[PDB]
């Protein structure tokens, strides 16, 4: 609810280049600066004799939006013999998957056909370029000595990628072994040290991969999407991948042990042709130190009230428990044909409460099918199934739908305001957008002070200037505040002390603050973060009048906690957000005994 | 005006918190002019079964001389999307995927319309006799995209509004799904228009397949009655999807394929012996309640309606319109039938 849609940081690539197909963050702690990372799988390049190679443009955030393409590779097609090209880089969709560790970048090309060594062929094995600081390497474990449609010739390696926390690269090839799929894990500490620019089939000593299965598993598409997270308590991240056509197109999801690639747990869809496993994201959503699985089924068809079916999509939330079980819950989409559940990305702690958060996108939903992203918040139980914020795309479709929400990333604070951020890619209009999370303040409106209440039998202190036998009518207000991150000390929480907020205005109530010349009142307390409640005591008394509506009227007075945010905004211009969960008004009631 | 679905129109006024009702009667007619279309898979796997299309010309027209006033037939073929990794892109293999086996396979093609519906059975036999097979690599094949194209293009195929539109899809394997195209760089969703320019599906290679919901909507919009004729074990795959696709039938073709004319005729009889309805409501707050009154008196929930219907037999649908909240019309139609009832619901707030 705190992501700022008032000032989104914009970005733009070349027209028709699918800019924003894959997004990420670049945070090299050595240089202490923050960079985006956007892929453009249809971009033109400088490479000679290559048309539409692909670019990974590194875009800057610090007031300069200059997107400078990373020169992962500059050459053309290497050759086997005279007029016998070895590889075909044209239309290779490079940069369709961009992942960045603190000091590494891994961008892959899935549609990289090549002329196999044995015979003149065109096999879409795919390849990846791992840039590690200064050194740049090439990673292509699916172009090997044993390739064909039978083998991993059609591997399309690099369709999905991720980094393990222990310096490994998890790579997923959907098409190997007649489209059964494959996952491959290998450590960066060996990718760089084993790279001969004149060798194609490189054998990596400590690589882990999944092997061939029976012919009934064809067209399973294992590796269509990958993710990592510890799932058996060893501490090493475990490879979670989505296989969206297993079990007669029901969809399944596999989890493999991250130490030896041994199967641990399985999931399974419940509807045919629903794409269970299209998107997978493993986060810790309830804050119990156990990672929780999320699975997307964009094409799920859901029964309507009358019985008609609607294709709305569905996301499965599965909370890992300490004994090896999973408490699963469903979560359905909101608009028909919107493909809810296309993309899932953990957000970190978007509002700094203690439970990590998550966001799910519906690229073809929204008004005029521009796109919508939904923001979810964790709790001690689990996910909170009602979205707190709806993020909508602002761009019309030029030729194809804007697809706002196809890819997204979070969990890194780029403002360094303490809170994580979010970038979104609407690649159908060649754009990317950055959103900033505003700081959250908890106002604790107070209505308790000594003396607490009066039994009306005895006047503790009769107010001077009143002819009645009643005591003083204290209308003391307060507004306490506190925060977590970058916040100005002097909260200008402008308040009000309007008389009889539980009664009709426009008339003179039986109680009026005469010293204020009118019943109406106000406050301008400037609270401090961490201080005590700042009391603005007010005094009013009941006076005899010529005529009135009645002798007395019990109505409590509401103290406002409104802010301008104009001075609360820091240098970057990001106003603090006031937590909407806490009540906006508070007071105490008048009672006898 | 309407002859089979009565009443054909209803004007009713409702006020919030109230419920109305009426009776909708569907009386199937005696004989139906039938228009049948053979959307035939001609991939390399379906090679042994194309030759068994030479018998369906006169035999079926003899079988269906009593169930129909007149008869029409048509042809058309599909294999797959013609991009990698579904086809090979080698210059020798791209235009004949069979060349590594010395076959005269036809170039692959997303979908080609061959013969528009004609009552000349000799034309159908001639069109079928000259037909070749093609090839590709993947195990599944792109049938659903061809189904959508055949359902939507009306004046090209030659459907009749006065007929009982039927569509036979002859295959032996599971079909491609919507998001399977992401492997080929096709990330553009299908728009649901049809793009036959020279009786060839031009846009098979730029936009992805349709999903089950979009396919079903396009089928029911155009009153198409689909009859799958699957051969291998994948008949079961095509059968378990029937709940997700209203108004569709799945038959099994044995190894001998002598059971094709019978498959069509029994499927047509089962199709004609059923009535069910749905409602396309786009109004706010109005919820429709429909219970069907079978000739055996059953109180079915209507969404699947009453089966085992014949002529000399009128089926009645009990409706109940509600008015829950304030701010158009809704049309309730028997799926597969050519007439719809237009409930011009007036609303006053
Ligand atoms: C999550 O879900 C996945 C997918 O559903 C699941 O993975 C599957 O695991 C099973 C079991 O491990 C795999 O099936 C086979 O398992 C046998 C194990 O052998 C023993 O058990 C069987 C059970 O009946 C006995 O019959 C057998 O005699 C043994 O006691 C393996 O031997 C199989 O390997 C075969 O394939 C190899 C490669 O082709 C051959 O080299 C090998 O010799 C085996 O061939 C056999 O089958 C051939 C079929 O044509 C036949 O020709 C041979 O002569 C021989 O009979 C195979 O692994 C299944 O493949 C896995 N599927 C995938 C996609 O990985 C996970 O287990 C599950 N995990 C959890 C936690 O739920
Ligand atoms: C990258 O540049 C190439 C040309 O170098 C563009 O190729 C064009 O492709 C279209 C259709 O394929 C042709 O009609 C044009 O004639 C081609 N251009 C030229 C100069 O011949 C390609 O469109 C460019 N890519 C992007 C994303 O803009
Ligand atoms: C029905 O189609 C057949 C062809 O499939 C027509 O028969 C052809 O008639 C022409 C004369 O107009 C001859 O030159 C051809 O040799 C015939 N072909 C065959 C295979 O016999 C037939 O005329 C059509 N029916 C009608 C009523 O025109
Ligand atoms: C639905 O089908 C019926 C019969 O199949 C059609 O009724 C025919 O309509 C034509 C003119 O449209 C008449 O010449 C025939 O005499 C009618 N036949 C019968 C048996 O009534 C009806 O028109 C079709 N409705 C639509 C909307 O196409
Ligand atoms: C058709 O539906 C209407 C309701 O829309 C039925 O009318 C009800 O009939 C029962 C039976 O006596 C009464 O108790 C109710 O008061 C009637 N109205 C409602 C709103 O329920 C009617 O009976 C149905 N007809 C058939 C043949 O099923
Ligand atoms: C993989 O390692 C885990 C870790 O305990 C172990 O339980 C499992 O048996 C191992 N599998 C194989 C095949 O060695
Ligand atoms: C429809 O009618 C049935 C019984 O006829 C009733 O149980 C159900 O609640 C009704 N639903 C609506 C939406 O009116
Ligand atoms: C279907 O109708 C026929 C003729 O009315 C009847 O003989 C048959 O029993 C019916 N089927 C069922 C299941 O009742
Ligand atoms: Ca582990
Ligand atoms: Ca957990
Ligand atoms: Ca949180
Ligand atoms: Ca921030
Ligand atoms: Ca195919
Ligand atoms: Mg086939």
């Amino acid at each position: 609810f705190n992501l700022d849609v008032d000032s989104p940081a914009e970005y733009s690539g070349p027209e028709g280049s699918y800019f924003g197909f894959a997004v990420d963050f670049f945070v090299p702690s050595a240089s202490s600066r923050m960079f985006l990372l956007v892929g453009a799988p249809k971009a033109n390049t400088t490479q000679p004799g290559i048309v539409e190679g692909g670019q990974v443009l590194k875009c800057d955030w610090s007031s300069t939006r200059r997107c400078q393409p990373i020169e992962f590779d500059a050459t053309g097609n290497r050759d086997y013999a005279k007029d016998d090209p070895l590889e075909f880089k044209s239309h290779q969709w490079f940069g369709a998957s961009v992942r960045s560790k603190q000091d590494k970048i891994l961008a892959c090309a899935p549609l990289y056909h090549w002329r196999t060594e044995m015979k003149q062929e065109r096999e879409p094995v795919g390849t990846c370029f791992l840039q590690d600081g200064t050194k740049t390497v090439e990673y292509a474990p699916c172009r090997s000595q044993d390739i064909d449609a039978d083998g991993q010739g059609f591997c399309q390696g690099g369709f999905s990628i991720d980094f393990t926390k222990a310096d490994r690269v998890l790579l997923g090839g959907p098409g190997s072994f007649y489209w059964q799929g494959q996952l491959i894990s290998d450590q960066v500490a060996e990718i760089v040290s084993k790279y001969d620019p004149n060798v194609y089939s490189i054998k990596y000593n400590n690589q882990l991969a999944t092997r061939t299965a029976q012919a009934i598993f064809d067209d399973s598409y294992l590796g269509y999407s990958v993710a990592v997270g510890d799932f058996n308590g060893d501490g090493i991240d475990d490879f979670v991948s989505g296989v969206p056509r297993a079990a007669r197109t029901l969809g399944m999801v596999y989890i493999y042990d991250g130490k030896n690639m041994s199967s641990l747990y399985n999931f399974t869809g419940e509807q045919m042709a629903a794409y269970f496993g299209f998107s997978v994201a493993a986060t810790d959503i309830n804050g119990d130190d156990y990672a929780d699985v999320f699975i997307g089924a964009p094409l799920f068809m859901d029964r309507g009230s009358d019985g008609k079916l609607q294709e709305v999509g569905q996301v499965s939330v599965s909370l890992q428990r300490a004994s090896g079980d999973f408490q699963t819950t469903k979560l359905n989409g909101f608009e028909v044909f919107a493909r809810f559940g296309s993309a899932i990305a953990p957000l970190g702690d978007l509002d700094q409460d203690g439970f990590n958060d998550i966001a799910i996108a519906a690229p073809y939903g929204g008004e005029d099918k521009k796109g919508i992203v939904y923001i979810f918040n964790g709790r001690s139980t689990g996910l909170n199934a009602v979205p707190s914020q709806i993020l909508e795309g602002q761009w019309a479709a030029r030729s194809m739908p804007p697809s706002f929400g196809y890819s997204m990333k979070g969990a890194t604070d780029i403002d360094k305001n303490g809170y994580p951020d979010l970038i979104v890619g609407a690649f159908g209009v060649d754009r990317a957008i950055l959103y900033r999370a505003r700081p959250v303040i908890t106002v604790n409106a107070g209505l308790e002070v000594y003396p607490s209440i009066l039994n009306q039998d005895n006047k503790t202190c009769s107010l001077p200037g009143t002819a009645l036998k009643v005591s003083c009518f204290n209308v003391r207000f307060c507004l306490k505040a506190d925060g977590k991150g970058v916040l100005p000390r002097k909260l200008n929480f402008q308040v009000e002390l309007l008389l009889d907020k539980l009664k009709q205005k426009g008339a003179i109530r039986r109680a009026l603050f005469l010293y204020s010349r009118s019943p109406s009142h106000s406050k301008n307390m400037t609270i401090s973060r961490g201080g005590l409640m700042q009391c603005e005591e007010l005094i009013a008394y009941l006076r005899d009048e010529s005529e009135f509506r009645d002798k007395l009227t019990p109505i409590t007075i509401f103290m406002e906690y409104r802010l301008d945010y104009r001075t609360a905004a820091d240098t970057t211009g990001l106003q603090p957000i006031l937590n909407q969960f806490t009540p906006a008004n508070i007071s105490r009631q008048a009672h006898i005994l | 005006i309407n002859t089979q679905v009565t009443p054909g129109e209803v004007s009713i006024q409702l006020r919030p918190g109230a419920e109305a009702n009426f009776m909708l009667k569907v009386h199937p007619l005696k004989k139906y002019p039938v228009d049948l279309y053979y959307l035939v898979d001609v991939s390399a796997s379906m090679h042994n079964n194309i030759e068994k299309l030479n018998s369906v010309g006169n035999d079926l027209s003899r079988k269906m001389a009593f169930f129909s006033r007149d008869f029409r037939l048509g042809f058309g073929s599909y294999v797959d999307k013609t991009v990698s990794p579904y086809i090979s892109i080698h210059p020798e293999r791209i235009h004949n995927q069979c060349s590594d086996y010395n076959l005269d396979c036809m170039p692959p093609h997303g979908y080609i319309h061959v013969l528009s519906l004609t009552e000349n059975i000799t034309e159908f036999e001639k069109a079928v006799h000259r037909q070749k097979i093609s090839g590709n690599i993947d195990t599944p094949e792109g049938g659903f995209d061809a189904m959508l194209q055949a359902a939507v293009c009306e004046s090209h195929i030659g459907w009749r509004k006065e007929a009982k539109r039927l569509l036979l899809v002859m295959t032996d394997q599971t079909s491609h799904l919507a998001l399977d195209s992401k492997l080929a760089g096709i990330v553009v969703p299908n728009d649901g228009n049809c793009h036959l320019k020279n009786n060839v599906y031009v846009k098979s290679t730029t936009m992805e397949h349709p999903s089950l919901g979009q396919l079903s909507e396009k089928l029911i919009d155009n009153n198409i009655n689909v009859i799958f004729a699957v051969q291998g074990k994948q008949f079961h795959w095509y059968k378990d999807l029937l709940p997700l696709l209203p108004g569709t039938i799945a038959g099994e073709i044995e190894s001998k394929a002598a059971n094709l004319n019978n498959l069509v005729v029994e499927a047509y009889q089962k199709l004609i012996s059923e009535v069910k309805v749905q409602v396309e409501n786009q109004v706010q707050g109005i919820y429709f309640n429909i219970t069907a009154i079978c000739p055996d008196g059953s109180r079915k929930p209507g969404m699947e309606g009453c089966r085992n219907v014949t002529s000399n037999d009128e089926v009645l649908f009990n409706v109940t319109v509600t008015m829950k909240k304030c701010d158009n019309y809704a049309i309730i139609k028997p799926i597969g039938f050519n007439e719809t009832a237009k409930i011009h619901i007036h609303r006053n707030c």
